[PDB]
């Protein structure tokens, strides 16, 4: 049996390397923080202990970089918009018939809601993502926005 | 239940292949309802597309369904267009975010694959799903002034 | 004779469940064996 | 269809972990073991008294 285990263990180690390669292809595809977080959830029960976890550690760093770009991009849209909202110009962030005051609050809410969805997802990830210095830099940016 | 709030019907979609039964209605809050008219009870609001996950961040300004495949319909809410299926609650394909909001968007009557969005930035942008699902097929500046509507020749 | 009663608890088992309760019953079966060492005293071959 | 089934499993998984979970479990098992140890101790004394 011990010999039959070693044969089966080798086949599994070959299989776990093919899975890790398929996950990396599938992650290099979606190209959206949402689409990628959805992929993980499918394999959340299908993590093969440490061999997948070694791949996830690299994957976790890429997600944090993606959320910075969106967060930075929203900030740049907010600053440009904020000027137009207060001004009440034609072609403003305010969408169709709203009040010039309530429209701002609904606009601001829509941005605030966009940023807040990934954070509630990031909290669910394990492997001490909070302890990583990269995550801490994103949270500090988020708070200021 | 008991919580009844009256929310503004921002878009309406109706097709021959869907039939006179279904009327697909988009709202200000971001949800999409379906009103099946009956000769029995004067009206019924059957399905609730994106009560939970699919909720758009702004009002659903345009809905449309492909003439080739009427099961599949897209709704062009806020920054990001989405695509749905005629029973399911949550959207099948979310397509990116964009520079500024989206005012309108429609399928090609001829071709099932490609559908055209128009941004309030000024640009039109085309998503041809036959070739690529990740990026835009081609974008095109129409005017420096925003784009409030698109329509395509059937 | 005391171990034959302990073995009777195990030998009786029809290979159904057991391990759930026998894991509980093992600790006391051990506690009996310890007391057996003290009681005999002149127990020849206590290391065998 | 699949994402929903896995999302349902996560809801069921949270319960299965902390729905059948009861406060003070290991301590109760130790107290049950103690009563069996005292019973065996009384049986060996009775087996000592017979001889």
């Amino acid at each position: 049996f011990d010999d039959d285990f070693y044969e089966f263990r080798s086949k599994i180690k070959e299989l776990e390397r093919r899975l890790a390669s398929v996950i990396t292809q599938g992650f290099d595809d979606y190209d959206t923080i949402y689409g990628r977080f959805k992929l993980l959830d499918n394999f959340e029960g299908l993590l093969t202990r440490p061999i997948i976890a070694d791949e996830l550690e690299k994957k976790h760093i890429v997600l944090l970089e993606m959320y910075k770009q969106d967060l930075k991009q929203v900030q740049s849209i907010f600053l440009e918009g904020k000027q137009f909202v207060d001004s009440m110009h034609e072609n403003a962030p305010l969408f169709l018939n709203m009040p010039p005051i309530a429209g701002a609050l609904t606009w601001c809410k829509s941005l605030r809601d966009r940023i807040q969805e990934p954070i509630e997802k990031l909290a669910q990830l394990g492997q001490g993502i909070t302890e990583r210095e990269e995550y801490k830099d994103v949270q500090k940016l988020y708070t200021s926005i | 239940g008991e919580n009844e709030e009256i929310i503004g019907g921002t878009a309406l979609e109706y097709n021959v292949e869907a039939g006179p039964s279904k009327f697909l209605i988009g709202t200000e809050s971001g949800s999409i309802l379906t009103a099946n008219k009956k000769l029995k009870k004067p009206v019924e609001i059957t399905t609730r597309y994106g009560l939970d996950q699919g909720r758009h961040l702004g009002p659903v300004y345009s809905i449309n369904r492909s003439n080739q495949n009427p099961k599949y319909f897209l709704s062009v809410g806020d920054w990001s267009c989405k695509i749905w299926v005629e029973d399911l609650k949550t959207p099948i394909i979310r397509t990116k975010y964009h520079g500024s909001y989206l005012s309108d968007g429609c399928w090609s009557p001829t071709r099932s694959g490609a559908f055209f969005l128009v941004r309030r930035d000024g640009w039109m942008d085309v998503w041809d799903y036959y070739y690529r699902q990740n990026e835009i097929a081609f974008s095109h500046k129409v005017s420096d002034s925003p784009l409030t509507c698109i329509k395509i020749n059937q | 004779l005391f171990t034959l009663k302990d073995l009777f608890s195990k030998l009786q088992e029809s290979q159904p469940s057991d391990f759930p309760t026998l894991y509980e019953l093992f600790i006391p079966i051990m506690h009996t064996i310890l007391l057996i060492y003290n009681k005999s005293k002149t127990y020849n071959q206590p290391p065998r | 269809k699949n994402l929903e089934t896995i999302k349902k499993q996560q809801e069921l998984a949270k319960r299965q972990v902390q729905k059948d979970m009861g406060s003070q479990k290991e301590k109760w098992e130790k107290k049950k073991l103690e009563m069996i140890e005292t019973a065996e101790a009384s049986f060996h004394e009775n087996l000592a008294k017979n001889p």
